[PDB]
DNA sequence: CCCCCCCCC
DNA sequence: CCCCCCCC
DNA sequence: CCCCCCCC
DNA sequence: CCCCCCCC
């Protein structure tokens, strides 16, 4: 509630396949940097890497999902990307994968989906274009139980 | 009988004090005995859309209008033209719609010519049976009763027909007035009712007829008059509907009852320069649709009471205005407008201690930073159509026990969190004229005593060409509330406004025919007063080296020598006597400190 | 260069002879050697989309202007306000324009201004960058010339916003010329632009919502407000392209969008423009085009004059049913292509004038099918097309097809639709659809239709509500039929002038209020004697009328009514053409009001 | 079977215009989903005037011809053809080359895309600035390349 | 006049 | 090299 | 544990 | 003022 304010619209942004398409030699890059991460081993990122294809096989496609280390790490994986972001003076609201960007005008909207899309492609993350969709006030909201309880 | 109570409203309104105490911003009593002789500047009884109460209204020249006759200035024929204060306040979130408040002057003219003619509008009312927006939503003549008088109208329907006349208000032709009241053929041979109203009217905007003056009770009532005639020339044909404004609901059962009516409806269009928004056109086949049930949202707090912890409270109080939000996006008309209200009455009934309501609105968890007067606030910044409402909501729960202090303080930290977005938000403002934005934000910042947000240099660049006098003033009582800034920096740029302005005129146009009236007569009147040092004064003037005469220094912000310059000195001479007599348009405060909350 | 070419237009067309000949009636001539100095009375060298102009046109006053000077006449102050010729058309099946056709003298009054202050207008245009309406379709600049320019502007752009403008001409402000001209603030304070907007005014009764609309001067009138409005944005480093209120942006990047979509509105909301939102659109890349003719055009290339006539009937039949569909499909203007590329393909084929008789006047034995019958009713579907089936059948006419097999193929038409179109006839009245009365009145009347409308029907048109042209067309369907007693007739027209008269302040002249072509129409046939003074004395001794030094006083005399008002300046306009036998209306070849070779 | 019509006995202008509307046609075609019409725009005008055998002085008036009137052309609506579309520079430039050796100027060629650019300077170099900040590889390589070429 | 033909208000 | 041309 | 209950 | 709260 409090990180949308001042929002007149509301951009949602949901990547695709997060947990299951993630590049697990990117979870380097975002801790550290790519370029950083082309310098090569027994660091924190590059050994956590390692600790998570092993459970899988040594298979890189994806984290194995189910677990409570999985979201944990994801998220370090994610809070890295909002530090980022939060550096291009750049304010939303995340659960894992999904955004919502609060805005006023077109051009902050434009702004911030160019950068998205940069951190996107630096990651290999992929942004699911089906569930796009931008909030033009009065917000609808279906999400309300108070006649369910 | 329904003849009796209907004369009750009408002889009530049409009053020259009534239509300026509550008609100029168009305000609303709903009991008679609310016409107190008293300023009551204080408190509010009656409500508007438009301007806070507090800062801006007429209970000082309402005072007066009672303890004097001013209908001796305007005796006479021939008004002045004045030019009024163009407001811009917004339709959707991407759309506009344009108020002038008209200068006072022409105003009281225009409005004792209705009070002197008050039988031509009444008893065209009275015998009226179509309109549903002829009671202005005065007294008891309510939202269910104006959708009562509906239900009555729409009997025998198995279908309903919308029409809605696209920006009816701005697009008026005045001349269309005689055309309507009078008979189109008739008004082509002057000096008539219809005329001379005509000529009053264009008065209050430069003698310019694109438009009627919106945002007052005086258009309200001549626009009901001219569809008073509409809506007789289609009895004379045998119709029957109901109609707000411009909305009509044409209720029939066959498809040639519709094109009939529509057909008939095109030919007063045609005739009267009125263009029908066609994307406003729907027939709704029975069952009919009616997505207006506010019974939901009313019931919302019904399980809520006292005992109930003050998390339990702050969550449903959030919890509500979501589903609001949420209702007017499905298209529930005015559920917005509804959160503060039902808040109010909620915490009432179920009698919340007032130690308890403080801590609702004042808590701020440390867990998750909400607070949840904070959120309404932030609502109110997305629709500044609800200033007036979200500050009468403070001032609510302001006197059920919301300490003023920790609401200032929550207002504060908003600002301070969100400057950069505000920041920019104001320049957009500027830029492209959306005043009532830059009004809300700045009457925000006076009220709540904010002084983070913009220094003297960004706060001076408010006081400049394209700002409305409204957000002039606001600006003016911020610079003023800091004493650390001089004055001299805000002279400079306040005289250099009203030298600007004043050289687009004719070099013999007196100042109070011209914009900034408004602005005007407020500077003027704390200069009267002296809040400006009268030393303080001319060290600038002298820093310019301007002329000075038996009358004073020969410049703009010299009351005494503008009292005189002009050829028609009739506005002059009107807010002459204001002066003197300490009529103010703009309320000081109650400690005149310009501090508004207690 | 590009600068030499608009010079020579503007040259041509800022000349108040050719304003009024070519302009009045919103004419288009494609060569400068069309502005003869003969009166065309047979050559239908301009092409327009108003009235028909063998029986409406300026040739005979534009004859009298050669020889004779009436800038001096109109030298003065405070113009006379006059009230024009209301006529109203549509926009689609479901929506109106509303056209109004000034007062000649009111008109001739803001030409000679115009000319005289054409600096004020070249200067602008010839600088002016982004609009391809400026050059009003005359001469070299056709269609195609004007797309060209379109397509040098809109590169870089990846989109393309388009923005239309609401109502244009009939809301706008007419005090907001001078805004726009020289700027809102200096308007507080007798100018150029502050003296166009009251000639302006005087051509509709000093209203100042709307412009007279439906000739050149309004239309030049509004390019110079929008020429403006083009200043502005180019001052911004804004690209565009605009035909009159129709902008097309082109752009890349959302903030270039918002950028001009911010400063439009401003610009809007001061000048009290209103956008129409519904038209707002934008076209991202590959752009759409579904204007293209190309497979129009192309359709007759596999035909040949060797081909049956029968062949040319149903491929002609089958080009109208293209035509029609293509402009459903968005495919603007296609229907107006029927009549040009039908003529065009007949005369480039090369076919014979004895088959273009039989293939546009055969009726099939088996379906009762005649294909020039079908262009007919094609062109009854749409009132704004009267120009181009008239102009149509008088290129077919020249090529072959008989006067007589024409004229009888309309008149099976209205016989076998009398039910329908006297149904249409007396809707269009009580719903001022004036144009769509005048297209079937004009059928009337050039076509010969003596079996429609009995002599009641007739005198039942001459009332208020109708617009002055059809009136004239009601009152020579009345003329051509002998044994129709002429007395009836003045009733009608003497009740109706004194009906309208009672509008005005009495000492109002007759020939600055409505009905002003009318009154004309009507006072040149009595001084041509065609009413029989005879027969007019007769009337007026039957209304017991006085009689005067100038006649019988009454409406009908315009020796009486030629002086009886405080201003005289439209009579005194008006009586010097009557004397010099300058007619508004053509009587025909003959004068026998007949209009088929 | 757009140009089937035409053939070597029309204008230039005709020309011109036929080929200014083709280019319309097929961009409107793949707007309409006809995957590849644009990519037809550049073999099929080469291949055309090789069937109808234009004369080589007219090939240059046809892509040189710069309308008073309308300061129009074709060649120049081509070149705004490519930079729509990046993927476009190889057959914009073989395109060229193509017409290049059937009889237009290269230093007409050069003088022409050299207003362009002096026309849109401003638009081009917000885009290049905008191609680098936002790692658009080709869109930069298309511009660079041109300038290069002419 | 010497192929063409279409946008709007 | 000996009429064509386009999908990812 | 001490009147809640729901998001990837 | 003495369970109301909303339309242009
Ligand atoms: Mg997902
Ligand atoms: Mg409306
Ligand atoms: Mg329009
Ligand atoms: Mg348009
Ligand atoms: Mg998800």
């Amino acid at each position: 509630q409090t990180l949308l304010y001042g929002g007149i619209k509301k951009l949602h942004l949901d990547l695709s396949n997060f947990y299951h398409t993630l590049y697990t030699h990117s979870i380097p890059w975002m801790i550290d940097g790519k370029s950083a991460s082309k310098q090569r081993k027994k660091g924190f990122s590059n050994t956590l890497d390692t600790l998570i294809t092993a459970c899988q096989y040594d298979e890189t496609h994806g984290i194995p999902t189910g677990n409570l280390l999985s979201r944990i790490i994801t998220e370090l994986y994610m809070c890295h990307f909002d530090k980022q972001m939060e550096y291009k003076k750049f304010v939303y609201s995340r659960y894992v994968d999904d955004f919502i960007f609060p805005f006023t005008f077109e051009n902050e909207k434009q702004e911030f989906l160019n950068e998205f899309n940069l951190i996107c492609r630096e990651n290999n993350l992929i942004i699911n274009d089906n569930k796009t969709k931008v909030d033009n006030f009065p917000f609808v909201d279906k999400s309300s139980k108070s006649d369910i309880f | 009988s329904m003849k009796k109570e209907f004369t009750e409203l009408y002889d009530f309104i049409f009053d020259p004090i009534f239509l300026v105490r509550y008609g100029y911003y168009d305000r609303s009593i709903k009991n008679k005995k609310m016409n107190t002789a008293k300023v009551e500047l204080d408190n509010e009884y009656g409500k508007s859309d438009s301007f806070y109460f507090k800062v801006f209204n007429m209970e000082s020249f309402a005072d007066y209008l009672r303890s004097h006759d001013l209908k001796t200035h305007f005796n006479g024929k021939k008004p002045l033209s004045t030019d009024p204060v163009y407001f811009n306040i917004p339709k959707n979130i991407e759309a506009r719609r344009q108020y002038k408040m008209p200068n006072l002057y022409s105003y009281m003219a225009l409005n004792y010519y209705i009070c002197d003619n008050k039988k031509e509008f009444i008893e065209v009312f009275i015998d009226n049976k179509f309109s549903t927006s002829k009671f202005f939503n005065q007294l008891n003549f309510d939202y269910p009763k104006t959708q009562e008088i509906t239900q009555t109208l729409l009997y025998g329907g198995i279908k309903k027909l919308h029409l809605d006349l696209s920006n009816f208000y701005h697009t008026l032709y005045t001349h269309s007035i005689p055309w309507m009241i009078d008979g189109k053929s008739a008004s082509k041979q002057k000096k008539g009712f219809s005329n001379t109203l005509d000529t009053l009217i264009t008065a209050c905007q430069y003698d310019e007829t694109h438009g009627i003056p919106t945002g007052n009770l005086l258009s309200r009532i001549i626009t009901e008059l001219y569809m008073c005639h509409f809506d007789k020339q289609m009895e004379y044909k045998k119709f029957v509907y109901s109609r707000y404004v411009d909305d009509f609901i044409f209720p029939f059962t066959f498809e040639n009852e519709k094109q009939e009516f529509l057909n008939e409806f095109n030919l007063i269009c045609r005739e009267n320069n009125l263009i029908i928004n066609d994307n406003k056109t729907k027939v709704d086949n029975f069952p009919f649709v009616d997505k207006s049930s506010k019974s939901d949202i009313f019931s919302f707090f019904e399980n809520i009471t006292s005992t109930n912890s003050n998390d339990k409270w702050i969550k449903e109080i959030s919890n509500f205005i979501d589903y609001c939000v949420n209702e007017e996006h499905l298209g529930n008309k005015g559920a917005i407008k509804c959160i503060f209200p039902v808040i109010t009455n909620t915490l009432k009934q179920k009698k919340v201690d007032t130690k308890n309501i403080d801590n609702i609105f004042s808590k701020r968890n440390m867990v998750t930073n909400f607070n949840v007067f904070e959120k309404i606030l932030d609502l109110s910044l997305k629709d500044s159509r609800l200033t007036n409402k979200f500050l009468t909501f403070f001032e609510n729960i302001n006197e059920f026990g919301f300490s003023s202090l920790s609401a200032s303080n929550i207002v504060k930290k908003y600002f301070s969190n969100n400057s950069k977005g505000l920041k920019e938000k104001i320049d957009h403002y500027r830029k492209n004229n959306f005043n009532q934005e830059l009004y809300q934000i700045l009457l925000y910042m006076v009220v709540f005593e904010i002084d983070d947000l913009l220094n003297q240099e960004e706060l001076l660049n408010l006081i400049d060409l394209n700002i409305d006098d409204y957000s002039l003033i606001l600006g003016t009582i911020l610079y003023l509330k800091n004493s650390s800034y001089k004055l001299e920096k805000l002279l400079k740029k306040i005289d250099q406004l009203f030298i600007n302005t004043h050289a687009n005129y004719d070099v013999k146009t007196s100042r109070m025919a011209e914009k900034l009236w408004l602005f005007r007569y407020f500077f003027y009147f704390l200069n009267c007063k002296n809040i400006f040092s009268q030393k303080e004064i001319n060290s600038y003037c002298q820093s310019q080296n301007y002329n000075s005469g038996q009358n004073g220094y020969q410049t703009e912000l010299n009351w005494n020598y503008i009292k005189g310059q002009g050829k028609d000195l009739r506005a002059n001479n009107f807010f002459n006597e204001l002066i003197v007599k300490e009529v103010w348009l703009i309320s000081c405060g109650e400690n005149e400190d310009f501090k508004y909350l207690n």
